[PDB]
RNA sequence: AGAUGGUAAGGGCCCACGGUGGAUGCCUCGGCACCCGAGCCGAUGAAGGACGUGGCUACCUGCGAUAAGCCAGGGGG
RNA sequence: CGUGAGGGAAAGGUGAAAAGAACCCCGGGAGGGGAGUGAAAUAGAGCCUGAAACCGUGGGCUUACAAGCAGUCACGGCCCC
RNA sequence: GCUGGGGCUAGGAGUGAAAAGCUAACCGAGCCCGGAGAUAGCUGGUUCUCCCCGAAAUGACUUUAGGGUCAGCCUCAGGCG
RNA sequence: GUGGAGCCUGGGAGUGAGGGCGCGAGCGAUAACGUCCGCGUCCGAGCGCGGGAACAACCGAGACCGCCAGCUAAGGCCCCC
RNA sequence: GGAUGACCCCAGGCGGUAGGGGAGCGUUCCCGAUGCCGAUGAAGGCCGACCCGCGAGGGCGGCUGGAGGUAAGGGAAGUGCGAAUGCCGGCAUGAGUAACGAUAAAGAGGGUGAGAAUCCCUCUCGCCGUAAGCCCAAGGGUUCCUACGCAAUGGUCGUCAG
């Protein structure tokens, strides 16, 4: 019996053009460009999933120090001081009590301060 | 010469930002004073036969 | 300039025709050869 | 360059351009009116006042001066006893160019009409 | 409601008669007439049939109003090519493609 | 002094609908393989052809100046 | 195609049935628009299905101080459910 | 001397006032078909997915050195422990 | 010392152009991103990740997947960052 | 652990080229099939932000399509393409670009016609004239003449034409 390519490989393409839906000329209509261009995406996903959260631990600590200065100490100190105290809420919290709840924040600070 | 040649092929974008001069641009047109029709400018007009007043020619 | 092909009746009918296969061995085993393929044509057709 | 340069090449060589004008002078003058593409009319129109003018000198030296162009003796008879007179008060201009409204169909040259005054 | 007509398989490479369809895309059946007579181009005669031609669909078989037309749609479709041998030198030889469009006009009726 | 919006000649991505093109599925008047049957024709001019042949007939098919056919036996309805 | 021996293609599909679109309208014709046939006419003969590259028309978002293997991650704006 | 028509000589053969020139637009050995799917230790190419392991570019010999045979190094199965 | 240790018998291989760096030599000129051996290492196959401006083999470190959590390594903490 | 493949718990491994091994997906065909799904719509096509699967895939839904498709479990192979300056075809890019084939040359008027620089007629102009005129022979094979045509052929046009 023979089994010709037949209905498999154009749904094997189709596939991969419709994963690659919004990509720029050719890489969208061509099924090569297409292929090419998800293998790039593909890394790219896991890479930038590894530093999305190196991403977002920078921004909170930039906010942490800008919210500590204004209380005459800078972020090093606040962590060291967090650290004696043993107070252990993480960056991501921090960085929101620093900017949605400053009294709070104070708080924190003065802990701190008072740690070391 | 040593017959140069097209590096790469022109993108849909790039042959059509070529052609971005490309439009016709609409012919000039005024109402003959005689028969109202529509004809260029300092044109004999072709529907009437007249310019500059007169009757000039045969219609 | 002068091509290759320079027609001539005479010279095509005496050469590649049908009689001059006939005479020889090799031209009847054209002429077998081109039969069996089927050909429409044994010999080049030419006019007089 | 070109700076103050007169006189249309019209893509003809000397000698053709001139069998030119005097072809159009012809039928001019013949019929009275000719069409032609715009530029050829233009063009025209000095070519001939000119041959008019010396038909207003009537004289012997003027019809051998126009006869040269126009190589026709009927042609000039016609020039000197018919055409010449209407234009005794009238002092030059006497040929007028309008352009007609369609192109040629084959290669889009405008066209225009040169005829005579009255 | 909307008269349509479509001249199949005319033998004119589209990229040239879209040019002149272009011109008279959106504008009133009476500009559109004015603008395709004075058009200096091949395509104008093609376009001026595929219109004139949907007006008397428009007004003949849909029971619209020859003095309230305009062209609401207009488009060139590339039809079938035709091959042709264009002999170069050295023995070479080339294809020219003699081009063919799908011309269509569809007329509304600009109310009011 | 400052600040921020609407421009699209043209381009890009997405959606709808067309054009072009002729993949895919289905289809089969054709192939292929094996097996069985069968197996020479020709001077009584073969094989293979040329040219003809129809009321109107390009080609194919059939036929041979008795030319899509003549005679007789058989089949069939 | 080759002087020749010889080389040697491409090219299938309307519909159950031609019922293969009378007649009118624009057009020189081609083509189309109505009428009509059909279960179906984007089955209309350039005819089953009708993918893709490719070309176009309409709409949404977007773009004329900006640096690129064209993506990816985050956030915000706009449009849709 | 040039030229028409009619002829003859060809593939390891012809013909050549000799250039390995010419023998149907590529001649240090014409073209076609066949042997034939020659041979190619060379270059290219080799098509779904997941899981475990995971090398070598060294030694010896080799008309061998960009190829091989054996050993080394990888892997799987049974067995020993 | 219980390890993707080790041994034995079989099945399947691939490899038999390596390269940088460190240390020990020879050749070279106490030249070469030079060449040739020895021990080790990495790249090869980790052109995956951090550092070194960028950069296979230097420093850090062996990436099964996910997280908008925490601690460190080299290297860093004036702004780009 | 419990009965041994149920699932659960504890622990450890899980970068990878040449390459070894394991488990799967899908395509064509055969048994299953005198069956079963199917016009209340087969296959194929186009969507899908839905479901299952690590994945290859499998479902389900809507549109298309119009007559086929075939399960559990097995069997057999022309069984999976992105590259071979691969093969066949289709369509792009260069691009409205080079070119339109001797620089002997054109102009006007009249006519025909849906349409004319290009067809017919007239006048003017220019080119060959040991030819670019005429007559034979090769070779070509109806190209000759006339009517009726302009889809293609004609390097543009065409009402004209080999
Ligand atoms: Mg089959
Ligand atoms: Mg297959
Ligand atoms: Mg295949
Ligand atoms: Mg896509
Ligand atoms: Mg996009
Ligand atoms: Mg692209
Ligand atoms: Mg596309
Ligand atoms: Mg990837
Ligand atoms: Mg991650
Ligand atoms: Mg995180
Ligand atoms: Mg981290
Ligand atoms: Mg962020
Ligand atoms: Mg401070
Ligand atoms: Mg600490
Ligand atoms: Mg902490
Ligand atoms: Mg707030
Ligand atoms: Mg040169
Ligand atoms: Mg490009
Ligand atoms: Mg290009
Ligand atoms: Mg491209
Ligand atoms: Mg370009
Ligand atoms: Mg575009
Ligand atoms: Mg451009
Ligand atoms: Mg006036
Ligand atoms: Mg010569
Ligand atoms: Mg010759
Ligand atoms: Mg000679
Ligand atoms: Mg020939
Ligand atoms: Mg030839
Ligand atoms: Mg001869
Ligand atoms: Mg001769
Ligand atoms: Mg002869
Ligand atoms: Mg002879
Ligand atoms: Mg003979
Ligand atoms: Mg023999
Ligand atoms: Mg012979
Ligand atoms: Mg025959
Ligand atoms: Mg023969
Ligand atoms: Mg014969
Ligand atoms: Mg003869
Ligand atoms: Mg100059
Ligand atoms: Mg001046
Ligand atoms: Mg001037
Ligand atoms: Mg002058
Ligand atoms: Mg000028
Ligand atoms: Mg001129
Ligand atoms: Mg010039
Ligand atoms: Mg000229
Ligand atoms: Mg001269
Ligand atoms: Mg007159
Ligand atoms: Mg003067
Ligand atoms: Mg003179
Ligand atoms: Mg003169
Ligand atoms: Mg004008
Ligand atoms: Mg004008
Ligand atoms: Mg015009
Ligand atoms: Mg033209
Ligand atoms: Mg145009
Ligand atoms: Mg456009
Ligand atoms: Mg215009
Ligand atoms: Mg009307
Ligand atoms: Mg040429
Ligand atoms: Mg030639
Ligand atoms: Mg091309
Ligand atoms: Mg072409
Ligand atoms: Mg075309
Ligand atoms: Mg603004
Ligand atoms: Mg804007
Ligand atoms: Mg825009
Ligand atoms: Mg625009
Ligand atoms: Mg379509
Ligand atoms: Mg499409
Ligand atoms: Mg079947
Ligand atoms: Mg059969
Ligand atoms: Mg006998
Ligand atoms: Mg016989
Ligand atoms: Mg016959
Ligand atoms: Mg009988
Ligand atoms: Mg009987
Ligand atoms: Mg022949
Ligand atoms: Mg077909
Ligand atoms: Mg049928
Ligand atoms: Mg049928
Ligand atoms: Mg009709
Ligand atoms: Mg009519
Ligand atoms: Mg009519
Ligand atoms: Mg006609
Ligand atoms: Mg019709
Ligand atoms: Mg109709
Ligand atoms: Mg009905
Ligand atoms: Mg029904
Ligand atoms: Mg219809
Ligand atoms: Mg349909
Ligand atoms: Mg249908
Ligand atoms: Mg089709
Ligand atoms: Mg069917
Ligand atoms: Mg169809
Ligand atoms: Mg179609
Ligand atoms: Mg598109
Ligand atoms: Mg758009
Ligand atoms: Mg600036
Ligand atoms: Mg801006
Ligand atoms: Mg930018
Ligand atoms: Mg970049
Ligand atoms: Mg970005
Ligand atoms: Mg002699
Ligand atoms: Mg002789
Ligand atoms: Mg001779
Ligand atoms: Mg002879
Ligand atoms: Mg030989
Ligand atoms: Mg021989
Ligand atoms: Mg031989
Ligand atoms: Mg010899
Ligand atoms: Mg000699
Ligand atoms: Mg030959
Ligand atoms: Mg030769
Ligand atoms: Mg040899
Ligand atoms: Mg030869
Ligand atoms: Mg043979
Ligand atoms: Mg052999
Ligand atoms: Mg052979
Ligand atoms: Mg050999
Ligand atoms: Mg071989
Ligand atoms: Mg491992
Ligand atoms: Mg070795
Ligand atoms: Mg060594
Ligand atoms: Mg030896
Ligand atoms: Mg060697
Ligand atoms: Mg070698
Ligand atoms: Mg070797
Ligand atoms: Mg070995
Ligand atoms: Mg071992
Ligand atoms: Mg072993
Ligand atoms: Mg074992
Ligand atoms: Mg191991
Ligand atoms: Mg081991
Ligand atoms: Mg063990
Ligand atoms: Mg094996
Ligand atoms: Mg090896
Ligand atoms: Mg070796
Ligand atoms: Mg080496
Ligand atoms: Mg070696
Ligand atoms: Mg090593
Ligand atoms: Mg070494
Ligand atoms: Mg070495
Ligand atoms: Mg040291
Ligand atoms: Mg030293
Ligand atoms: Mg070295
Ligand atoms: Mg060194
Ligand atoms: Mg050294
Ligand atoms: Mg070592
Ligand atoms: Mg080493
Ligand atoms: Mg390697
Ligand atoms: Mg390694
Ligand atoms: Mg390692
Ligand atoms: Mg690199
Ligand atoms: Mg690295
Ligand atoms: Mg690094
Ligand atoms: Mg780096
Ligand atoms: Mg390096
Ligand atoms: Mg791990
Ligand atoms: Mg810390
Ligand atoms: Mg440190
Ligand atoms: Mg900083
Ligand atoms: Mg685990
Ligand atoms: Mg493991
Ligand atoms: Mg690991
Ligand atoms: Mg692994
Ligand atoms: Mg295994
Ligand atoms: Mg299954
Ligand atoms: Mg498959
Ligand atoms: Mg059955
Ligand atoms: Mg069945
Ligand atoms: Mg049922
Ligand atoms: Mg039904
Ligand atoms: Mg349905
Ligand atoms: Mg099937
Ligand atoms: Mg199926
Ligand atoms: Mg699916
Ligand atoms: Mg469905
Ligand atoms: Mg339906
Ligand atoms: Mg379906
Ligand atoms: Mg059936
Ligand atoms: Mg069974
Ligand atoms: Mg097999
Ligand atoms: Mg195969
Ligand atoms: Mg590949
Ligand atoms: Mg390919
Ligand atoms: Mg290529
Ligand atoms: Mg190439
Ligand atoms: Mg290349
Ligand atoms: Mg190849
Ligand atoms: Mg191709
Ligand atoms: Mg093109
Ligand atoms: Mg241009
Ligand atoms: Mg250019
Ligand atoms: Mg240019
Ligand atoms: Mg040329
Ligand atoms: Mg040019
Ligand atoms: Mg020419
Ligand atoms: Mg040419
Ligand atoms: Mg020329
Ligand atoms: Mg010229
Ligand atoms: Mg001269
Ligand atoms: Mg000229
Ligand atoms: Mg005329
Ligand atoms: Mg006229
Ligand atoms: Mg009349
Ligand atoms: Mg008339
Ligand atoms: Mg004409
Ligand atoms: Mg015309
Ligand atoms: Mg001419
Ligand atoms: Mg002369
Ligand atoms: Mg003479
Ligand atoms: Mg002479
Ligand atoms: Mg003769
Ligand atoms: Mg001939
Ligand atoms: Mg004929
Ligand atoms: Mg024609
Ligand atoms: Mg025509
Ligand atoms: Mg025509
Ligand atoms: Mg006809
Ligand atoms: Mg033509
Ligand atoms: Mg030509
Ligand atoms: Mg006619
Ligand atoms: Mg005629
Ligand atoms: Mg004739
Ligand atoms: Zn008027």
């Amino acid at each position: 019996p023979r089994a010709k390519t037949g209905v498999v490989r154009r749904r094997k393409h189709k596939k991969i053009l419709k994963l690659a839906k919004g990509y720029w000329g050719l890489r969208s209509k061509s099924f090569r460009k297409a292929r090419e261009t998800l293998f790039a995406a593909g890394n790219y996903a896991y890479a930038h999933r590894k530093r999305r959260k190196r991403d977002f631990r920078r921004l909170w600590i930039v906010r942490i120090n800008a919210a500590c200065r204004q209380h005459g100490l800078n972020y090093s100190t606040f962590i060291h001081g967090l650290k004696k105290a043993g107070i252990e809420v993480d960056r991501k919290n921090l960085a929101d009590l620093a900017v949605r709840e400053p009294q709070v924040f104070a708080e924190l600070v003065e802990r701190a301060k008072a740690a070391q | 010469a040593k017959h140069p040649v097209p590096k790469k092929k022109t993108s849909k974008a790039r042959r059509d930002a070529r052609r971005s001069h490309h439009a016709l641009t609409p012919p000039t047109l005024v109402p003959c004073p005689e028969c109202k029709a529509m004809k260029p400018p300092h044109t004999v007009c072709p529907e009437c036969g007249y310019y500059a007043g007169r009757k000039v020619l045969e219609v | 300039m002068k091509r290759t092909w320079q027609p001539n009746r005479r010279k095509r009918a005496k050469t590649h025709g049908f009689r001059a296969r006939m005479r020889t061995p090799g031209g009847r085993k054209v002429l077998k050869r081109r039969r069996q393929k089927g050909r429409w044509r044994l010999t080049p057709a030419v006019r007089k | 360059m070109r700076h103050l340069k007169s006189g249309r090449k019209l893509n003809r060589h000397s000698s053709h351009r001139l069998a030119l004008y005097r072809n159009q002078a012809k039928s001019l003058l013949t019929h009275g009116r000719i069409t032609t593409t715009v530029p050829k009319a233009k063009e025209l129109r000095g070519f001939v006042d000119h041959l008019i003018h010396l038909a207003k000198r009537g004289d012997l030296h003027a019809r051998r001066l126009v006869l040269r162009d126009l190589q026709d003796v009927k042609l000039v008879r016609k020039l000197f006893d018919e055409i010449a007179p209407r234009y005794r008060d009238r002092q030059g201009g006497y040929t007028r160019v309008l352009k007609l409204a369609e192109r040629r169909r084959g290669d889009g040259a405008p066209l225009a009409l040169v005829e005579l005054v009255e | 409601m909307e008269a349509k007509a479509i001249a199949r398989y005319v033998r004119i490479s589209p990229r040239k008669v879209r040019l002149v369809v272009d011109l008279i895309r959106g504008k009133s059946l009476e500009e559109a007439r004015n603008i395709l007579r004075y058009t200096n181009k091949r395509g104008a005669y093609f376009v001026a049939k595929v219109l004139e031609s949907a007006a008397a669909n428009a007004v003949n078989n849909h029971d619209m109003l020859e003095d309230r037309l305009y062209v609401k749609a207009a488009y060139v479709d590339e039809g079938p090519a035709l091959k042709r041998v264009l002999p170069r030198a050295r023995g070479r030889a080339d294809i020219i493609k003699k081009r063919t469009s799908h011309i269509t006009v569809i007329l509304g009726e600009k109310h009011g």
